[PDB]
């Protein structure tokens, strides 16, 4: 379903620059997203919660060294 | 952005201190294979004593990390891997993490980077 | 480098998302988009003869250079 | 639909008549695991010689046979088989497949039946 | 069979009518491969047989690949 | 170039849309002949009947082969 | 439909007798290789003393037969001619001819069939 | 726009430095005739233990250059051709490589000027 390659061209919508998602790349209007741009290179995916994290982690470690 | 070697993505579920701050430095968006998330899913119940911690861990990594699935590109630049480098049955999986990263242009991190500069084109970070 | 939050919105009811100008990547630039799983990546097509040298040169040469059997 | 294990999928991209004979006769979709198509991909040139044969043979089964992306619904299963059997790590690429049938419904073909019987709900035709 | 016409447009695109005696049926997705003069046009999705039958034309290798992962 | 489609329907009659690329264009006469699964679809210019009636009305040269 | 070989067209632009009649007997659309055209210019100034004769013939042949354009799914056809056959330079422009007739899917007629049977997937007309 | 004769795209492909810094230097559309394409292909599996190499860096060309079909407009100019200056078996080949040059108005690079100082009106980048 989310498999899928494109190609497009950027555009004008609005002051702002935008790009169309063709179906099967796309993410649904409700589902907020966060967008980071490294290089030339734009990264998308839903919003789940930064890396900073979830107490960091600070659950209870296994015993085991990894 | 950055794809975590599955052995990188283990010392952040178990909480290896010493990569998990550089996780952090990272000013670029951290993606999980679903190749890693498999062997993760395998080592919550290697010992069963560790497995409620270890499943508890992962799954808060879950529900935050993205995760880029194994598809047709990715298959793809695998073949292209084995083309330039050759077969090789020791580096199969962790071929096919990297041919993700490289599908998505993103930087490979890993404790094993000697292993994968047989592969054109990958961008890699040795910790 | 750059971070930002927002949701896609309907252009023409195709889906769009907008890109601020720290995230954009210049008009009449052709971009490659790749999906996989919760992942949208989105570059430009690198179409240029200095890219194609450029991965070919990383790849493994050939022992040698064929005759071309006219 | 049925799913064709790597081995059967070597031997039909091979030429096997034992089980290009017994492909023909089964009805609906015949697919492949990705993780399938990455096996097969590895295969094409270890052989150098015919090399140009495999390739062409692999990419006429590869325009026909759907191929089924690795995601979050195979790896879930995946989860699912090693709480139910336990962890194995000789076992993760086979169970990787098997996951891929588990997540479409689909009966597994495969040489080796007996080495999948601790998979519950997992559909077997054994050739 | 053999049929005589010309192209019409539908939804913002040329199109062909295919007479009844040329005609695929519903729902069936066809190729079209455009060479110079020539559109050819057959149905996209082969059965196995379909894929068998090319494979038994073609040779097949010296050999049966052993798979490496059961090693 | 290639492309995929199905059939619709116009009318009382199957049709099949042509992309432009792929497309004859308005107001060209196709001949259309079906043999087994497969469709070919040419401008009619004449039949094979008539080129070689008309070939053999014209003088041959010498010999074959050239 | 069919696509004459260029040997068959050759026989047709000349007025050969035992190939006029056999390719009005043809029940099918009758395609014509821009390759064989390539060929048949060529042949029309071969003799200067028969190419008038040669162009007039030879232009009634244009004006009625379709011309299949080689294009890139001839070329992909020719790719797997090779990989399953072998390299053969002597025949890499029959090779050609036959890749256009195996994308449009149609027969190809030759007095030369014995040159075409190591083409897996080719319908052929011996002549 | 330039075209490359088949020699020049060989020596791109199969990694000549001297002629891959060149190929860097040209300005504008780099193109590759569909007949250049043929022979290309056609060279991927000469040298067994090389064939996943050539594949790997061949379909890497295709990925970027164009390749122009053989249409009837390439067919017109080599008409052309061996109008005004006469036929040859010899280059049938070469010709409508430069036919197809000519077609484009583009400039056609080669190690073998010689073989095409007689076809008028193209323009030519002698290497």
């Amino acid at each position: 379903h989310h498999h899928a390659r494109a190609t497009g061209k950027t555009f004008r919508s609005g002051n702002s620059e935008a790009v169309r998602l063709p179906r099967d790349l796309a993410f649904g209007a409700d589902v907020e997203l966060t967008l980071i741009r490294s290089g030339d290179v734009l990264t998308i995916y839903p919003s789940k919660g930064s890396i900073a994290d979830l107490v960091a982690t600070l659950n209870q470690m296994p015993r085991p060294d990894s | 952005a950055y794809v975590l070697d599955t052995n990188v993505a283990i010392h952040l579920r178990d909480g290896d201190p010493e990569v998990t701050t550089r996780v952090t430095a990272l000013n670029g968006a951290i993606l999980l294979s679903i190749i890693s998330r498999v062997e993760l899913e395998g080592g919550v119940y290697r010992e069963a004593a560790q497995a409620g911690l270890r499943r508890s861990r992962l799954d808060v990594m879950l529900k935050v990390l993205p995760v880029l699935d194994f598809d047709g590109a990715a298959a793809d630049e695998y073949r292209r891997i084995v083309e330039s480098a050759g077969y090789s049955r020791r580096k199969v999986v962790d071929r096919m993490i990297a041919a993700q990263a490289l599908a998505h242009r993103a930087t490979f991190v890993t404790f094993n980077a000697d292993d994968f500069r047989d592969i054109p084109g990958l961008s890699l970070l040795a910790w």
